[PDB]
């Protein structure tokens, strides 16, 4: 699994220079998603004399 | 795979015998009276 940071939020706002507080902003998402892995296999035979 | 693939991939070891199987006789030569000629008529 791995992280997927989606979109940074809008944090600051350029407020007026009188108020004693900020103003909330939108958040960001991270979306911890996963993914699997496959396998590959097969076989093959032989005689023993017919290979010597 | 197994022997369904050509008769040319298997090199046969060539051994070094040689059967003859024929037959000669003995010889009555030494018994006969030896003699030596030089022309073609004596």
């Amino acid at each position: 699994t791995y992280m997927k940071i989606a979109d940074y939020g809008q944090l600051g706002e350029y407020t007026c220079d009188a108020k004693c507080d900020a103003e909330f902003g939108e958040p960001g998402n991270i979306r911890h998603l996963e993914g699997k892995t496959y396998d590959y296999r097969g076989v093959f035979c032989f005689n023993r004399k017919n290979l010597q | 795979e197994a022997s369904t693939i050509g008769p040319a991939f298997f090199t046969p070891q060539v051994l070094a015998l040689e059967v003859d199987c024929n037959i000669e006789c003995a010889s009555l030569l030494d018994l006969y009276g030896q003699i030596e000629v030089s022309r073609s008529t004596f």
